[PDB]
């Protein structure tokens, strides 16, 4: 439909750009995808190590934008902000392992799989600013996959493990391993926030923006009673 | 080594910094990028792409949440009766929160072009009526009469004829972009008013239901645009992501 | 100087960027720049007001660039590709909508579900007939609508602290469909309102009696399981509540007439049902 | 000096960044390369070659290792009996770990493309018989028949007649690549089953032995590739290295 | 052999590229290759310097990569990260000497030879980045060797010096001297960690991949009554 | 601007690397762009499918842009170049394995091991006949295997802890070789699952009754003492073990027959064992 | 790296430094510039006012 | 400014780094080098004595 | 949902008041002999 099959219409010489709503420009943000606690005391990360399960989907801001679309397949440029949970810049150096699918995952902060031989590691201070590498798209797939609809595996899909439904193996691109580089625990309570800014994006079969508070990192799930309009609300549809 | 000297901006996280950073792996290639359907390269695709608008956005009941999509036009005493109110701003907290346009508006703060609000006669083929929806360009307040309201931009809509129309809300702005009303200071970015109206009556015969619905299908035209890309507020995350 | 090995190396987009390694991974994200009849069945869409083609696409075979798998797959191409009629929803006035899940609709039905079951992979678009005969005195709309990857969500509990997962009757419910507890996020937590940015046809009663959604194969993989992967949801939403008096056809059944389009099947070894 | 910007990535070491390093010896040439045979250029010349894949990965004795590199063969009823069955993934725990395909696919996390396992039969001149070497694809379990199991990809193998054969595990996978298969999700990127059958029977005459063994050699073919080089999960370092 | 040789076969046009598992893409990840103790008290290191013999077989994730050859020519990226047991940054300025075989190793902290008027040395501070050099491929062979089936010397060989076989001279590229410079002893316990990335990596002769757990680092010693298998096991030949 | 002085100079492959000095290795990684007779000598090679040429190279005498000593070295070409028969090793059901070290197999016998003690310097390749006649009523196979560089590792103690060496009778065994203690590891903690990757040959007794792996000079260097160092082993194992019904031959022997192929010697002085 | 040395003015923030600094919006386009009556170029059309 | 990135060789001394550095006499020239007899260029030439 | 694995049309009645059910010849014989309750059934042309 047009506007002069609607109104009376002037010529409008219009420049205005639709470069910013290129998937580059809306994706090519850093984003919060992962906060690492090393701290001192606590069952949290206690040994001075920590193996985070890549999923950019536990942060909500960075999720709702990429399960506009389905499938994505990007380059992404991870940024790990590295500091004291009271942002404190302190002086303690640390190993970032990129733990693929199927390589070692650290057991331990001495662990063997430290000596990253293959593995792709940074060594960034927390005085250094913060660690930054692009990561390729990895996956098997074309893309990476949001929604999977269905298992990986076959057989009988029992309750016990439905939890298995939506898990894309095809996304798990492995295990984000930080530690402090030391056979001694560390001097400093750590807070690594990960930033992943995608870049060469390509994004395909948009789907509904998320209108529910997400609950958990692999499903999308919703609050059953607690299911909010999409917007907000009004008295009448004849008032404002 | 070469004289350098650094500048203010060293050693910064900018997070919209499009710069190179290292490879995390020297020669990776990636999986080949196999055809998918759908491909989107840019965001205004989404939003030239007609969605429903809620501009029955009263009923909160979770049980009545699917009464949202859709609004009552009935058999009225034949007056110029107003049918159904919303504001014609697409970033706004309410009848567009429910568009792909409005969640895609809530990623940017400024839009510029026309948008497309179809609406959907879903009576029967024996209902038959003519509907006056009128925008209101944003000086204008609510119209109190259908009279106030065809002043303003309007599409006589005969649903019992055409199932569809589509009101085109025309970029009429002071400013050649918009950035998101608000109840408030920002209210100079107002689109202005929608407002259906009732042109002569819902007319049905023996047998047919005496009341139906509209479907609002909201999009923007080609010649929409959005900038200045920030983070929404149209969804707020509440529960920790467990 | 450089591994040509970006994301968007395969695409036909050019891009102007920064690169300062051997990998274009590493580089900035830098700027750009009527009856139809398959098989030995057919079906009728002169009230339809068209057919929508998903995405633009049809669904062609898999494409030899394309493909990974070396074995040759089959294609019985008559026997498979056909229009496949599920059993019916009847329409209420209380209707909340209902989903179908591809291929898992007809991995129990015809060839077709033989050829699911004896091979691993699987390939197919889809030609989904939705067709809803009312009177003209019936009112009602339809979101007939094709969500690609539609995984459920649960309730979670209902007060979102249990981390349930939709049981395999929920997220695969064969061809009788499931119906939607909560079709206004679409049991997923996303907006049946935002629906229509996928391939979507509206049943409007008083317009249109059926809907012909043609759906291509989409999936980031050239082929997958037919058993485990569901490839669409189709959803059948009641946006519009059905209407009448009292006199009127009641029953007003939803039909679900299925054409696999293209069907493509490799990795042949025993039947397997799931 | 020349105005200049530390970006985030500043002062890290990653470890597979490919920097210029300075040089700690000025202008120190090394010894001239001379020819020496085996030179591999690429880690999938190693693939290619057909190391011994342990199907009898069962006898863990010490004095029993060499029992894994081969398995037997023997007189049947004369059934589609089940001689020997191994999962047809490289880079999983099991029978693939004795290759060097497999090893090597332990500091890959993705590999793509055709393995082929020669089976080598090395019975007596005398001994004869026909086996069924199944390959399932990936969604077939583990074949409760013969019958069941030539609906995969199969080879009828007289070992009397030819004393190698080889079963070529197609590639035959959703995705371009798989990410080697574990018991547990990762058993979506399962290759399948290979199940060795006896299609007629280990028929033997007087004097010689009435069981045999066959020796399986596993490897690649030359549209097999790897990518994302990782640490290896196939060999642990358990006792520090003094 | 073919797989149409095999089975019914289609057309697949493969762009799968082999370019990460070339000698480079496989050998130029930085692994650990040594970790040197600097304590304060103790009996590692205790007087502030540190006389590393190198050799890449100390750390087994390196040393099983590079005995996949048993001939590798490369020059080597040499990175030393240095830190304290815990991992702290510290205001430490060591020296890092390569002494090359023949060259004199320095005896103490305040010895001579820390004057590296011809040793390469690297002077670099805890809070600078991981003093990082390029080391060339230094062989008086052609390459290095990992297995040298022989004895360096003539002679009777004699179970008091069996410990000469393997030895390859052509491998033993001298020390890597480490100390902290000052004629004082420092305030702080360090531990520089070595990683080496390989480049321009030239590779003979593939060998089996060591199934055993390494022992010790000059010889190929596995232990004779924990002999593991290769791989992992199961009940029977049959069953999975 | 630059010394050419990377590893990879002298090779054939061309970089594309970055670098900043004046130094090559400095730069970056980069990425890329029958009877058979010798001597007085005579095998016979009927019943064994192929001979192995290992790693495709055949034993060249030294290439002059390959050499490093200056002095002229002897190529005897006959005297020495010759088939060299070993002592037998009876193939059991129990036979674990042999290896034999080259050329310390070959140091002791014939003009070849007056050649190899009385020059520093040796280069030869091999021609390595490994033949075990079996009847057709025995089973069995053999990889006969060239494991270059074959350091002989210990049991360590058995535990682990201790750093034991191998014997000089264990890394050198001469003529008669040395039996694996642990074929499955080689004695070298390295599994004979992949050994294949060596220069290997399968005897196994339906198909073949001989091996013939046709080995180059494989070193570092040009030229090596025949003395210390052993340029390879070869290793002789019964994966698939000696079968027979009793009555038929239990002595099943495996001679091995070799050929050092071009040998050259250079450093002249006196005869030296070891 | 590529060999470089810091100068003495490195991470100085002069007021005045016309310098390049990292954009905050990767592909922003402005709203295109309206013609406005009474545009100054330099202040000394204000001094001869 | 110009945005540069540090690598892991930052800030270290390498005594046998062939590097520019800065000149502590910005115009000097110096004496002109008169000929001297026994020039050695190479320390080869001494092995050959 | 087993007549619909055969030859079939979707018949909207309402929307178009005569469909044409052609029964295709699919036979295994050239000629069909008139098909009877017995030993001729074999000549059936199957069912509508
Ligand atoms: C060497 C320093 C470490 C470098 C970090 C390496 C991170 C690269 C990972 C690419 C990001 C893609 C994540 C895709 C899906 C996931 O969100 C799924 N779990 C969602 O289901
Ligand atoms: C000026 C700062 C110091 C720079 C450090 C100089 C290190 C260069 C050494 C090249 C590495 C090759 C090691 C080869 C064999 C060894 O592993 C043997 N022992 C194995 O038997």
């Amino acid at each position: 439909t047009s506007d002069e099959s609607m109104i009376e219409t002037r010529c409008v010489l219009n420049s205005h750009s639709t470069a910013e709503t290129t998937l580059d420009s809306f994706f090519s943000r850093a984003g919060l995808v992962g906060e690492i606690d090393l701290p001192l005391e606590g069952t949290t990360n206690p040994n001075g190590y920590a193996n985070w399960d890549i999923d950019i989907t536990g942060c909500a801001q960075m999720r709702r934008k990429v399960e506009l679309f389905t499938y994505m397949r990007f380059d992404a440029e991870f940024t790990f902000v590295a500091c004291t949970p009271t942002g404190q810049v302190v002086p303690q150096l640390l190993q970032y392992m990129f733990v693929p699918p199927g390589a070692p995952i650290p057991e331990s902060r001495e662990s063997l799989a430290w000596q990253t031989a293959t593995n792709p590691s940074v060594f960034v201070k927390l005085t250094d600013p913060p660690a930054q590498v692009s990561v390729p798209f990895m996956s098997p797939a074309s893309a990476y996959q949001w929604f999977y609809d269905g298992y990986p595996t076959f057989g009988e899909h029992k309750q016990e493990k439905d939890l298995e439904y939506g898990a894309c193996p095809n996304n798990m691109m492995g295990t984000f391993s930080v530690r402090t580089v030391g056979s001694s625990k560390s001097k400093y309570a750590l807070v690594v926030r990960i930033y992943m800014r995608m870049k060469h994006v390509r994004a395909w079969i948009p789907r509904p923006m998320r209108n529910q508070n997400y609950l958990f990192k692999a499903n999308p799930n919703y609050a059953g009673d607690s299911i909010k309009p999409t917007g907000t609300s009004r008295n009448a549809i004849t008032t404002l | 080594g070469f004289p350098t000297e650094l500048k203010p901006g060293t050693n910064q996280f900018l997070t919209t910094d499009d710069g190179v950073s290292a490879p995390i792996l020297p020669n990776f290639h990636p999986t080949p990028c196999i055809h998918i359907p759908g491909e989107v390269r840019n965001l205004l695709e989404l939003c030239q792409v007609e969605t429903i608008l809620e501009v029955n956005n009263v009923p909160t009941n979770a049980t009545s949440l699917m009464e949202r999509l859709r609004f009552p036009v009935s058999a009225q005493a034949g007056k110029g009766e107003l049918c159904a109110v919303f504001r014609a701003d697409p970033g706004r907290d309410g009848p567009w929160q429910s568009t792909m346009l409005g969640q895609l508006c809530g990623y940017y703060t400024q839009w510029s072009g026309s948008l497309e609000v179809t609406f959907m006669f879903t009576g029967s083929f024996m209902a038959t009526g003519k509907m006056l929806i009128a925008y209101t360009p944003p000086g204008g307040p609510l119209p109190k009469d259908r009279a106030t309201a065809m002043l303003g931009t309007h599409v006589i809509w005969d649903f019992g004829l055409q199932s569809s129309v589509t009101l085109v809300i025309p970029w009429i702005s002071n400013t050649h972009y918009r950035a998101h009303a608000r109840d408030g200071v920002f209210d100079y970015y107002t689109t202005g008013l929608v407002s259906i109206w009732y042109q002569t009556n819902y007319v049905v015969p023996i047998g047919a239901p005496n009341t139906a619905y509209i479907i609002a299908l909201a999009a923007a035209q080609k010649n929409f645009t959005m900038k200045l890309c920030k983070d929404t507020s149209h969804m707020l995350q509440t529960a920790s992501i467990q | 100087h450089e591994n040509s090995n970006s994301a968007t190396e395969g695409s036909t987009i050019n891009y102007t960027t920064i690169n300062y390694y051997k990998d274009s991974y590493a580089a900035t994200a830098g700027k750009q720049s009527a009856q139809l009849t398959i098989g030995n069945s057919t079906i009728t869409t002169q009230e339809a007001a068209n057919i929508i083609v998903g995405y633009g696409e049809w669904p062609s075979y898999c494409s030899d660039d394309d493909a990974t798998a070396v074995d040759k797959p089959t294609r019985p191409d008559v026997s498979v590709n056909r229009f496949y009629t599920l059993d019916t929803k009847l329409w209420e006035k209380s209707s909340k909508g209902w989903y179908w899940k591809f291929p898992d609709v007809l991995t129990e039905t015809g060839v077709f579900g033989q050829n699911a079951q004896f091979h691993y992979l699987y390939r197919s678009g889809f030609c989904i007939h939705v067709q809803c005969n009312a009177s003209k005195f019936h009112q009602g709309a339809l979101l007939v609508a094709i969500l690609p990857e539609y995984v459920i969500g649960t309730v979670a509990g209902g007060t979102g602290t249990e981390d349930s997962h939709p049981p395999y009757i929920q997220t695969q419910p064969g061809a009788d469909g499931f119906e939607l507890q909560h079709p206004y996020v679409l049991d997923a937590g996303i907006p049946i309102s935002q629906l229509t940015v996928c391939p979507h046809q509206w049943i409007n009663l008083r317009t249109n009696n059926c809907a012909t959604i043609i759906v291509p194969y989409m999936n980031t993989l050239p082929f997958d399981s037919a058993l485990n992967h569901c490839n669409f949801g189709l959803l059948v939403v009641p946006i519009s509540p059905l209407d009448f008096d009292q006199g009127a056809t009641p029953v007003i059944p939803i039909t679900i007439t299925l054409a696999p389009m293209c069907s493509e099947f490799a990795g042949l070894r025993q039947a397997v049902t799931q």
